[PDB]
């Protein structure tokens, strides 16, 4: 749930 | 406000967004793909939720690995729908009627919640007729 670009 | 933003009202803005996991995508070095959303509606002065039709267009700003990354939508609630595997800032832009004006509205999309809402205010000007006229469906002008 914290996955960033 | 000072000088030619004095004859302007404030309105708050609700970006609403949704995501979820596809399973059927092949993770992406181990991270899954989702399918997510953005919509945008107006408050009005009680707080409900209501159409955005004091905007045009709603212009979304993707970051530089999607396909044609500038996404235009022009009926409420402008809705976009996307799949990836990572969260990211972007402006969303969204156009006033009647050329009044456009306003980037900093979104982040991001998966912390299921769901998620955010309010933004912009501040709207009052010299275009039927803006005015619009305007008044979401509170005092």
């Amino acid at each position: 749930q914290t996955a960033r670009k | 406000p000072l000088g030619s933003m004095v004859a302007t009202v404030k309105r708050t803005i609700r970006i609403k967004t949704q995501q979820h996991i596809l399973p059927e995508v092949p993770p992406v070095e181990n991270f899954p793909v989702r399918q997510w959303s953005i919509e945008i509606v107006l408050l009005d002065d009680e707080g409900k939720e209501i159409p955005a039709t004091i905007f045009d267009k709603v212009i979304y700003h993707l970051h530089p690995t999607f396909a044609n990354p500038n996404r235009t939508f022009t009926d409420p609630p402008f809705r976009i729908e996307e799949q990836g595997w990572g969260g990211f800032p972007l402006d969303i832009s969204v156009f006033l009627l009647e050329k009044a004006g456009e306003r980037k509205i900093p979104h982040d999309l991001n998966f912390l919640q299921e769901s998620y809402e955010v309010e933004h205010v912009i501040q709207i000007p009052l010299n275009k007729p039927l803006l005015t006229e619009e305007l008044a469906k979401s509170g005092s002008t």
